[PDB]
């Protein structure tokens, strides 16, 4: 019944490759079916990446529009994992007014290449029986304090020093509060007020929710994991106490001095194991809009030895270059496309389109008749993939309207009946011929 | 009251319980196939269970298909944002315009959450730092709590604070006549100032009173509050705090636009996620609403691609004019509906037809009466005619300036003498374009 | 503490008008409204 | 003598509209002459602004140059008068580098809606005389000083404080709000300026108030909406209306002020009045910005536009299209034209006139035939040209009629159009770049 942000999309079905553990791909398997030769080159290049030891490699998918281009892209995205970073960039998500193209694409570069470190601090979480604090009157502000905690288990009692009183003051920290407290940084975090130490209460000055004891010993070890991108590191260290361009994203055509020894120190910190770095893969979609500059600064970002293993994707066939009136394959000069593999793909047939609806439905919670299916197959075949698949929660939605379960033949028809085709419209566009504007 | 729009008798689509669409209803006339498809919209944005589907409302000028969008966002409610925005809002000199198309998709995405507010406010009266009779070893004594007492036009009643707040107390200036509250959650003090009371003690105070505070001294209430999720977006972007150089400084500069970086967007779904997981937060999709999509570019195009696919995006309604126009941002590349043909698959295409002159006779009736106008069937009929000779909307913009003619001539109603006038006075395109050719060699 | 407040506020010094007392006058020292009263002020003195 | 900031100009010799209480034109009246079905048009969309009921609202003026589209306009706007907005804009000022197209017609549609409130101020006003303390909180009082009194108030201690943060001294006139208490300086007596023989950095003398001293009434504000989005633009933001800093104003903030305006209208606490957006020139619009006035005269408060323009069957700017006026058809429905016609020969005689006595200049009958022989055959405002430099040409023979041979050599000197291009192509080659 509740509905969280992430709602059912055009590639919400697609969780995976769907490939076997010999690399040869399936009839279907994990939402994604036919398309063999592209789905295996696709599986080459997933296992390529996870092995993560050449660098600046490029692939190209190409083929009709509507044949899982973006699909594919989506699937090995799910298959590469959450913990290896992935970056989806559109064709015109560099053209800013705020850096220059070759700026935005090293930011989109250096995004991509994730460092992953392992912190462990040692904390103490317990409950605040009470808190001591002795003022000096005059003196040369000097403070002293102690500070008692209790678990279910085992108590004690701590001294403090002129660091933690203050934090403990901006805290606000009283009794009844289960607090953990980080040796190393010394941060106190609020958990909440306990249960027992409630009932002796002054007028409401702390209203908030409950928690429980921390059980057990008192002092524990905690770890976390961080990914950070090449890109933030170099945007902390290009200004003092820079941190809200992170999410801001003012910082506008970074020093390259910086970008350098940002690259050696992460050199030495690889080194030094302390941290790992871990390539990530960048896919640029409709990357046939990208200025034949920006294709040529890709020709010698590529050649670097900390560039990501960048993804292309083009539906176009013998265009000029934006930006010149040069033709050339895929809308891209040979320079760059003389650098990359390309994947072709192929137009669907019926028994898989069948499949594709069939999953789309069980993804969407949709049943239809044989006869629907059949009928919805052939729109899917005289008319594109997608309005078929959009067809699909329409004819549900008239079905639920007459109170029906199982959708049949005459809600798709009068579906397709409300609804239009490009290929319709534009013949019912022909007879208006002077009704519009600018023909 | 309220100013007459050039929209305002639209209330509705006007459908029955099985869907169809009536002849007349909600201040619709026509467009029964039409009516029906955005009623099939309307479930489907109810349903909260797609995204990212788009419709292509496509037709000759002045035929509806922005009435037909107004009516889809009456049908819907007020608890479901609905944003509008035109094919020239992307164009912006201070940001991208896949950040300006960014913005408004994650405008038309609402949250609704609920909290609750407890305070203690009203008159100070005396303040009695209450002591334990016994000091402790070493000193001189024992402050065990302070009494306060608040008073306001209820009752009095005296509070027990913990004894911190006093040196709160010294930090502003809490004397005895002046008006505080305390947040019951946060536990700071505020002053508000002197009461209007002991306004009369004086004749010249710096400082302005303020009235007595009505109602029980402590209250406590219920609220629900709606922010989409692009004010969390510039919430967190531009931190307004005052204790720092940066916040102060940045405070002070001219505020201009920032193209919000994927990583914020990445914590914030993170974070409203957990709290709808924890039932706190309910999340509620919206529609927005593009008219006149043929100004947009074939960057705005390409990057509407990867747009819709998304799962989070909303319902977004198109509308467009335009026949086979060349698209904007290329040399000669012409399409249907100034629109790219592979953008053009993504969305589902809603026709709208011609009006019939006696659904144009109606529209007309119908404007009339919801304008507050009379008019007699004798210049009725004439005024249909008109518009069908010419167009709808030189039919119904002629309703007011008639009206006008007719009560400085004192009749309360418009007959033919009036129309004719009025269109004798005024022009048309088609008139004001053939007399352009006419006399073109003197322009 | 709270301080002892006064029952009735000041008043026009002048009987006849009700007004309260904006100000005090400064040639002879009474409460006084307005234009009008401060004229009867300084006429009746 | 005295010449002020603004003296004889152009469309300066019209005042108003000529009308009847019938919305019947005159033949010539209020400065204006002819033109009567085109002011019959103005008068009724007069009218229709002024009632004010209906928003998003469109006329478009169109004729030939020198019929009078922009001087009917300015006679609409001086017969409508003050208290109503009117914002005349030209076509090109939306052009900015701080703003995009969208923002700059935004500004001006929120520019052209009133707001009128009503306020309670009590405000003391005068000069002070003494100012005296005690050392015991500290007790003084203050004396104010007026035309008609002296008066003394009895002040408490943080007006104690706010005086000496304030550094007042005898002689000053001063002004204080007792509902807030916020001391105004506004400078020093006429009668105190000669105690210091060495005035300070910044001083003024100002005569003594006058009047009663403690003013209680009420007041009434004509704000536009304009003003109310830019102070909420920013944290401070009353500046930009001044200086113009302000740029692309959040969308959030717009709604926000339409809501709060919408309650307060509800509550009868302010009423809305619209006024009239002057766009001239308007043949020279962004395709882009055209479809933006599609969506922008569709709203519940919106002002009435007028505009004009001088193209026929011409192509729109932004695009390669030919429309009639340079406006796209989707946009010139929603209008209601409303044509001119080119004057005759006695309307060109009537006004002429006009100009000579708005100039102070006495003409001849045999001058007024040759002027308007002159005027017909070339454009009407060559001829009202030519009358300033004819006085000034009679005033060198030192004569105070002018004459038909001091028209003939004003003629004779300067060079209209057609002569001006006829001479050009004689000696072609020697001008640069064709
Ligand atoms: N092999 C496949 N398996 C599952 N679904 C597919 C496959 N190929 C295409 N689709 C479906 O077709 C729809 C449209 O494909 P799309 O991503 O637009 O292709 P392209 O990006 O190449 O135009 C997608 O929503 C996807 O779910
Ligand atoms: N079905 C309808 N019922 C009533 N009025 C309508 C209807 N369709 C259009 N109109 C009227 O037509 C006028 C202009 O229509 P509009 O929506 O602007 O057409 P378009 O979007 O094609 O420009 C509006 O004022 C509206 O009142
Ligand atoms: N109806 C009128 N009555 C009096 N003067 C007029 C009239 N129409 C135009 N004029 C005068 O003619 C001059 C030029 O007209 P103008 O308004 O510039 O023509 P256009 O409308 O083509 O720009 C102006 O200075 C104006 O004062
Ligand atoms: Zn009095």
């Amino acid at each position: 019944d509740v509905t969280r942000i992430e709602r059912i999309g055009a590639h919400s079905h697609i969780r995976g490759l769907g490939l076997d553990d010999a690399l040869e791909p399936r009839q279907a398997s994990q939402g994604m079916v036919g398309q063999l030769a592209a789905r295996r080159a696709a599986g080459v290049v997933l296992e390529m990446i996870r092995e993560g030891k050449i660098a600046g490699r490029a692939v190209l998918i190409a083929g009709q529009p509507g044949t899982g281009k973006t699909a594919i892209a989506m699937g090995m995205a799910q298959a590469l994992g959450p913990d290896t970073p992935f970056t989806a960039i559109a064709g015109s998500e560099i053209f800013s007014l705020e850096m220059s193209k070759t700026e935005a694409l090293t930011q989109a570069f250096r995004r991509s290449i994730g460092v992953r470190i392992k912190e462990e601090t040692e904390i103490i979480e317990g409950e605040v029986v009470e808190i001591q604090i002795d003022r000096p009157a005059t003196g040369t502000g000097s403070k002293v304090g102690k500070l008692t905690l209790k678990t279910t288990e085992m108590e004690t009692i701590y001294d403090l020093g002129t660091k933690m009183i203050e934090s403990l003051t901006k805290d606000k920290v009283q009794a009844g509060d289960v607090i953990t407290i980080d040796k190393a940084t010394g941060k106190i975090s609020k958990l909440g007020r306990s249960f027992t130490r409630a009932r002796d209460y002054d007028a409401m000055g702390s209203q908030t929710k409950f928690v429980q004891c921390p059980d057990g010993e008192l002092q524990k070890r905690k770890e976390v994991v961080h990914t950070v991108s090449l890109h933030e590191i170099d945007v902390i260290n290009s200004r003092t106490q820079g941190f809200l361009a992170l999410f801001s994203g003012d910082t506008g055509e970074i020093k390259s001095e910086v970008r350098e020894q940002i690259n050696a120190k992460v050199a030495e910190w690889r080194e030094e194991g302390k941290a790992e770095i871990i390539p990530g893969v960048l896919f640029i979609d409709e990357v046939h809009m990208l200025d034949i500059e920006s294709f040529s600064f890709l020709n010698r970002a590529l050649e670097s030895d900390m560039a990501p293993v960048l993804i292309m994707a083009t539906n176009r066939g013998i265009t000029r270059i934006r930006g010149t009136s040069y033709q050339s394959p895929h809308g891209i000069p040979i320079d760059l496309l003389d650098r990359l593999l390309i994947v072709s793909t192929t137009p669907y047939s019926e028994k898989d389109t069948k499949q594709i609806l069939r999953i789309r439905c069980e993804e969407e919670d949709v049943e239809m008749s044989e006869d629907a299916y059949t009928v919805l197959t052939r729109i899917g075949l005289e008319t594109s993939l997608r309005y078929a698949i959009q067809l699909i929660t329409a004819a549900s939605l008239v079905c639920r309207k007459r109170k029906g379960t199982e959708v049949q033949v005459d809600d798709i028809k009068r579906v397709y009946s409300l609804f239009l085709d490009e290929s319709r419209s534009t013949q019912y566009m022909k007879e208006y011929q002077d009704a519009f504007l600018f023909n | 009251t309220q100013r007459i729009a050039s929209h305002s008798h639209v209330k509705g689509l006007g459908l029955d319980e099985s869907g169809l669409a009536k002849q007349a209803a909600s201040g619709l006339v026509g467009q029964e196939n039409a009516r029906e498809a955005c009623g099939v919209i309307v479930e489907l944005i109810k349903s909260k269970k797609m995204a990212g589907r788009a419709v292509l409302l496509a037709g000759p000028p002045g035929t509806g298909k922005t009435a037909l969008a107004l009516a889809i966002a009456q049908e819907l409610g007020s608890k479901v944002p609905f944003c509008p925005m035109v094919g020239s809002e992307v164009y912006s000199t201070e940001i991208k315009k896949t950040e300006v198309l960014m913005e408004n998709f994650r405008r038309a995405i609402g949250l609704r959450i609920k909290e609750t507010k407890e305070v203690y406010e009203g008159e100070v009266t005396e303040l009695t730092p209450c002591e334990t009779e016994n000091p402790m070893g070493g000193y001189g004594k024992t402050i065990s709590h302070v009494i306060i007492g608040l008073k306001t036009a209820k009752g009095t009643k005296q509070l027990k604070l913990d004894p911190s707040i006093f040196e709160s107390l010294q930090k502003e200036r809490v004397e005895a006549g002046d008006v505080i509250y305390i947040e019951a959650n946060s536990g700071a003090v505020k002053r508000q100032g002197r009461c209007d009371t002991y306004a009369t003690e004086f004749d010249l105070e710096a400082e302005e009173y303020v009235p007595l505070p009505k109602g029980d001294v402590h209250k406590k209430k219920e609220i629900i509050q709606d922010v989409t999720l692009h004010d969390l977006d510039v919430a967190n972007a531009r931190p307004q705090g005052g204790q720092d150089i940066l916040s102060m400084m940045g405070q002070l500069m001219k505020p201009k636009k920032t193209e919000i970086t994927d990583k914020l967007r990445g914590e914030i779904n993170k974070v409203v996620n957990k709290y709808i997981d924890q039932g706190i937060a309910e999340l509620v999709p919206g529609v927005l609403f593009v008219d006149e999509v043929h100004m947009l570019d074939i960057e705005c195009f390409t990057y509407l691609h990867r747009a819709l696919e998304s799962s989070i995006a909303p319902i977004v309604i198109f509308a467009s004019n335009r026949g086979n126009c060349v698209i904007r941002g290329t040399e000669d590349i012409t399409s249907p509906h100034g629109i790219p043909l592979d953008l053009l698959d993504r969305v589902m295409i809603i026709r709208t037809m011609l009006y019939t002159p006696q659904e144009m006779k109606q529209i007309i009736k119908i404007r009339a009466q919801t304008e507050g106008i009379n008019i007699s069937e004798e210049a009725l009929n004439h005024l249909g005619e008109i518009g069908t000779k010419t167009t709808l909307r030189y039919s119904v913009q002629l309703l007011t300036p008639a009206n006008l003619l007719a009560k400085i001539n004192g009749k309360d109603s418009i007959e033919k003498e009036h129309v004719e006038e009025i269109s004798e006075l005024f022009y048309d395109a088609k008139s004001s374009a053939k007399i352009l050719a006419d006399q073109q060699d003197k322009y | 503490q709270r301080p002892s407040p006064s029952g009735p506020p000041p008043r026009c010094s002048v009987p006849g008008c009700p007004h309260p007392r904006r100000y005090a006058c400064s040639r002879t020292g009474q409460a006084l409204c307005s234009l009008q009263c401060y004229r009867i002020n300084l006429q009746m003195r």
